[PDB]
């Protein structure tokens, strides 16, 4: 079946490059990226009334190439999933197709093909070009980015609220004070809404320049308020950046410990020992041939099941992190064992000599 | 694989070897006594861990419903299949679902409760090893969970 | 009294959702927020001369709804406070009302009602719309944000002062140097005050664009000074952000230790044991029936009071943080106890055999 | 609850059981001797901690004014009410001022200077337990501080 | 001499409030600050041709008040220095005056008085108003800010150098590329120098708006370069901020240890014991009355000098920080002492019984 | 040969100042920097049509001086390389010249000389002035900056990707929403491309001011979107700065440990002992004069080679970092040794007395 | 205070009590022997530290030039005045150059090589204590460095 | 320096002193026995480390091809020259490729497996010391790697 094994190795390699890339497999995904992103850009260049002609021309070719490439990729991935043992036979392939992102990719492809077909309602045929962004959104494996951002935001919720509350009060105050000074002299600050627009555009440090204070009082107040206001607005970015950095550092820290080890290795052993209870040559002897006292072998199996369950638990626990108080715990164990050893010496000296 | 009544009676007969007094429970005394009669030597803390895995009442005993559940289930549950597969993946750095026969042999005989040479020989014989010498452990996990 | 207990549970639930929210109770407070904030926005849209009509219309309805909702909330909270044992009876309700933020909320509500009544001095009836911001200010439970900001600012005083001193010097020098170069060619830099305004608006990175250097010397001098100046102005934000992040991390650190534990549990026990000295069945026996030697039971009570006071202190202390030198202290205790044990062996060997 | 003169004389008679010599002070010797006569066995460090809680002079003694103050006050002070209530709140994760009867029982008999079953039975009987099985501990704290 | 001691306490209090403030003494220095800074502002308002009249009026009064206040402060500080024992008598006062910042303050005061006198060359009388900034520069006690900034910059040299090298390369390349595209269409980019000015003003995120790309190629090229360029330019403000924060945290860390302790206390004792060798009643006895064997007391003194020198060294060393490897060192000492104790038991058992 | 040793010391000093500067040697390199950078600036001033005359004049002199200085420096460095033992004789000098940056410097110099010669195609003679930037690029010793930046970027890949993905989605959305509102009223937002240009220029906080929202709906949407958008755009700069700071701190941490030590010292000793096997006076005796049993000395040498190889390995290993679990390992070793010692006591007591 | 020749001869006579053999050096043997004759009991490590403070040659000895320098200097040097003043400042939190008589007494008798009551009594008598009970320690440092 | 056949035979004769049984391998027994006969006293862990440096098969032995490779190579390889030069550079703070004769003497006799005085005397004699007293260690490394 050497050909069968070559087939299986090819399948596993393709599935590895598609589902979970590593090392050089990226050279594929990046490509796909630059293929969709590029298309997006062209779509935007279609909106300008100056380049519409050439842009539509290029978009025709690019959409054709993209539809062909994504159809090929989809067929290849659906065939590759077969490598794993979970999805075998056409029933298994179907079970694979039922995944959400798979049907998403299929829907996007069928939409692209139907659009290019109807091309031969141009407004809708242009509007659906936004669909490609779903091809990128599909790159998120279970929304990792959203979950990471949410975790980091929640961990610093108290610090973030303080920056917004202090920043909002300064914007409401500085806007009011500057509006009070520029009310009549300058025409820009006709109403309070204009003052608030100016205050936001200034405190964020955007500084469009369509509204600026003209009288000296307004300038002094603006300069004094901007220094206090600019720092509060720029805090969230710094807080979140330091949070991300510290999180990455601590995580990388735990990589060195490698404490889980031994539990995973023992679990496979307890599972093999349990499994082999029912097929090992160790039980294919006249002695074991079950007819007179079946319970003996059943009792031996029951013990292996209990040990398997202990090993599965110890294995699952390894994932959980451990504290730095273990050193105190080993001293407690070491001292207690030694103190008990001196007692056992003391009792024997007192027994013999008295 | 519906649990039949004759299968239940055979589990009951094994359960009664532990609980020879007919009290309907297995403590560390009953469990450890049967084990040492076969030449095993568990510690007290190992006997407590074993009973604790199936003792829902938390009173340090195994009753027949808990015994029957463990025996009917073995490793067939989805939790067992996933955790065993996660254990192999610890030793699969490529992430391709493969492990070398020689690497499996090293881990089985050098870590943990090491397998003997004959144990590990039977284990590598049972996995349908490829011609390269690489083992697809996820189909190895389904054979132990079937 | 099952109905009484249902009543008490309802009261405690309402008081929990109002005073100290957790989990899903937030779904209430957020609502109130979006109800006041929205009103604020409408008030601002009243200032524009274009939308005044529709804005006042919407503000009428929104003020009506807000007054009704806040009256309901206030009555409900005043009734809910009764759940706790501190404020019982109408005297207790009154004691509850005497709180500062409660009277604040009441004053704001009465002001809103009086305003809407006088509506049927419109300038003042518009001016008092600012009052609602107090409804948000009321969300601060004892000014937590101010205290947090003050703590973090005080802890980093030296670096912060260094950033301002270097930043102030650079601003003065750059403004003067650029003014010296742009004095005559450009009309913007007519006086030193204009140069200072330009220098601030540039170094803060706002960049309005109403004043810019025109001669090449000014540009070169402005370019170099701008690069040095921009970093110093943004230094405060980064310092405070890193400070907040590090503080949050270290605080989260101490959460894992949970060292206080045992002291709180023992305090309740010493308090119960002291209390039960005067009501336990253990003292309702012929033996204890006090007539011949009252002092014996009094002495037993005096001992329980002393132990209660020891447990209260140990309980208060647990709140204080503990150092990482405890491991050295346990080794010192462990070594000393063991070294004393070998001495006790040595003395006994020397006693018997000599 | 003004401290009366007869109440002062009864405190004086208890104080004199400790200070049998009439020296006007209670040291670790006098305190620990009376305690061990009743069958208690405090350590020396526990006797020092107890005296230190009321020894303002810092010379390792309790005098009658300090003794009388402790006896008149018991747990009625506001510091005691707050700290006891803070101790319950350690075990109130909901923050609603409630604790389960079964959770109170676990903490009282499994942590610290564990209550006996009979002690904890009297404690749960004395709290007006709700029909659910939840205890409002802040009214439990006022009964011990009254 | 009770009056003498009241005098000395008053002097020490004044000198404490002036030289090294703490707690409430700041309420003085801040005042002086707001007194000089204010003056500065007025000087600037003198430059405008609109407010010159009122500004000069206010500056007259403020300069008068400032000269009087600083003369008073200088006399008070010169008299207060006498409290310490270093500068006693008029020779000591003079020695105090010789300090650099003291003569600086004196020169500034004499300059102010000479200016106000010549007031009754107005250009110079206005130019010297810059002198006041020296009053603030004088607030730096031995240039602490400069040294702190230099330390933090030197510790991070490599990372800071990387940000400038990458940022400079992005600036050159982006300026050239945009100039190549905007060369003919737009008139702003007439020469490469204009492109470089635009590139700096954009990458620093100032964005004046006097130069902007007009053709789409320039716009797309500028948008891509600005995203890469903006992060590198703002990279230094973040590195230095994180550095300051980490430095403050680690420093605060060592404050908790307080490991220096015991050495300072022992040094005073060895110094007192050495000093008392020559005046203690312990040596004023017939026995010590020196005539027959003077060397005995000299030898005793020589030993106390050697111990004093050991204590002074151990005291100076405490200032140096200590590593976290001390726990390993105490285990090494503890294990070695215990292993030697078991040997001493073993040898005695082998001696008696054999 | 005292003159020979003076020669060698001079050579080593020059090579130290050139190849690897330290301390004061920098005073040279900085100079060279200010010599090339200055030239660059002048080149730019040549592009302006106003200063071309004087700029070309100055550039002539500066190019002459620079060519002379760099020729001198190159000859001096090529002669200095001889100090090391690797490159000796003219063959060794040649081997030195074959280095990449050496030939780079030589090519740049020959290009400068050929240009100045052809000066007596001016367009190319101006274009090649860009070459000098290679003189700075040459300051990178094996591209340290690029490698550092790449390491820090790769370590923070997951955090960086989240900021880009969230930021890109906000930019696509805010631009579309603002364009929908400003479509007809304002002429700036004629097409979607204009809205995207505005969105980028706004979110990066550049704020040119050539495009701004005019209707109030657009202003409100711009205000809310910019606050969310500005933080995400500045998130990458915040993450890289904290990363650099943390990396520098941890690196400085390992400097204090100084754990490598002992291995380097032992390696030199094992190498000397091996080397001296074949030349030491210890082997120049009648006993060792090899004729009857040569293998004895060969066996002794084979043992020294094996020990040398053990010492070389232990020396290379020291460079690798070590974990903080060593304390647990020393307790394990210490406890085991002591527990074995009590066993040896127990066995001897049981042997003699029984 | 120029060092005179008679002062040098008196230092020489003390130096010769240590170096009784006339070898011109003081080792731990000579130093420790004289010290124990007076009833002192230094350890070997304390004798090495003492000699190391003045042994410039680093060979574990004190010669007469080193002995004479130490004896002529005592505590009069500026390094001694500064370090002693820095030690007091450890216990001056106000930063005003004052320390309480009672705080000085606590530190002298409870930390380090504790002073006896009589030693510390003489020390507080010698400082010109103010009527409040506060000690200006910088003038105390100049009296020990004079 | 092509390895000649007579040089191979002399290595073989040394190899046979270890492997006296003719088994073609050197274990810790054979290596340590020859070493102790010369009065050396390696530990078992030191004998394992030595064999492990040249045992490619990982079975705890040295065969003749591994022995011959080690003997032919000595320290002449580029890895040896670089690592020895890196070891000197640990003690060259200036970075100029020099080390003082007195500093070399301190490191050789005070760290590691200290050289005796006579060993270190021969080492400093062999380096062509400059008149200042500074040693160019990179030419010292080439003499040991030649
Ligand atoms: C934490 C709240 O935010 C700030 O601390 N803001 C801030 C304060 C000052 C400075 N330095 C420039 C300067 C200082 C004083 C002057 F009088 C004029 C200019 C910069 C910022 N960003
Ligand atoms: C700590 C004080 O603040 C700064 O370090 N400022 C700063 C310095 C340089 C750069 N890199 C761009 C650049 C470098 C060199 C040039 F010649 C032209 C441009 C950016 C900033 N922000
Ligand atoms: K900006
Ligand atoms: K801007
Ligand atoms: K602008």
């Amino acid at each position: 079946s050497a050909a069968h094994k070559r087939y299986r190795r090819l399948q596993n390699w393709v599935y590895n490059v598609l589902e979970r890339p590593r090392g050089w497999a990226f050279v594929y995904h990046v490509f796909i990226f630059l293929l969709v992103f590029s298309c997006l850009v062209l779509s935007v260049l279609s909106t300008i009334q100056e380049h519409q002609e050439l842009a539509n021309e290029c978009l025709l070719i690019l959409e054709f190439v993209m539809i062909v490439v994504f159809g090929l990729e989809y067929i290849v991935r659906v065939w590759s999933a077969g490598c794993c043992c979970r999805y075998r036979g056409w029933q298994g392939r179907f079970r694979f197709a039922r995944k959400p992102f798979c049907v998403i990719d299929f829907i996007v492809f069928v939409a692209s093909v139907a659009v290019i077909a109807a091309g031969t309602a141009t407004s809708a045929l242009r509007s659906m070009r936004f669909l490609q962004i779903l091809r990128m959104v599909r790159m998120d494996r279970r929304g990792g980015t959203w979950k990471l951002l949410g975790s980091v935001v929640y961990a610093h919720s108290k610090e973030l609220i303080t920056a917004w509350y202090i920043g909002f009060l300064v914007l409401i105050f500085a806007s009011f004070l500057v509006y009070l000074a520029e009310k009549d002299a300058n025409s820009d600050f006709s109403s309070y809404a204009d003052s608030l627009w100016w205050g936001t555009i200034t405190l964020t440090t955007i500084g469009y320049g369509d509204k600026t204070p003209h009288t000296w009082l307004g300038r002094v107040l603006a300069a004094g308020f901007a220094l206090l206001g600019i720092s509060f607005f720029a805090l969230p970015a710094g807080i979140l950046g330091s949070g991300f950095a510290l999180k990455v550092q601590e995580q990388h820290r735990q990589k060195h410990f490698e404490k889980r080890r031994m539990p995973a290795a023992n679990l496979i052993q307890a599972a093999w020992r349990l499994y082999s209870t029912d097929m090992s040559r160790a039980y294919l002897t006249a002695t074991w041939y079950d007819d007179i006292m079946p319970a003996v072998k059943t009792v031996i199996r029951s013990i292996r099941i209990l040990k398997f369950l202990v090993a599965k638990r110890k294995f699952k626990e390894t994932l959980r992190p451990y504290d730095v108080k273990d050193v105190i715990e080993q001293y407690s164990a070491g001292h207690l064992d030694m103190l008990g050893r001196i007692k056992s010496l003391q009792t024997r000296v007192d027994q013999i000599v008295g | 694989d519906q649990l039949t009544e004759e299968q239940i009676a055979e589990f009951k007969e094994a359960f009664s070897l532990f609980d020879k007094d007919g009290d309907g429970t297995i403590t560390t005394k009953e469990l450890g006594t049967v084990m040492r009669s076969l030449g095993q030597n568990p510690t007290e803390a190992e006997l407590q861990d074993m009973i604790n895995e199936v003792d829902a009442d938390g009173n340090g005993t195994i009753d027949f419903p808990e015994f029957l559940t463990m025996m009917a289930r073995k490793m067939k549950d989805t939790d067992s299949e996933e955790e065993i597969r996660e254990a192999f993946r610890v030793f699969d750095k490529d992430g391709n679902g493969y492990i070398s026969a020689a690497e499996l042999r090293h881990v089985m005989t050098n870590l943990g409760e090491k397998l003997t040479d004959e144990e590990v020989d039977e284990m590598i014989r049972e996995a349908d090893i490829d011609g390269d010498g690489q083992v697809n452990y996820e189909e190895f996990v389904q054979m132990m969970t079937a």
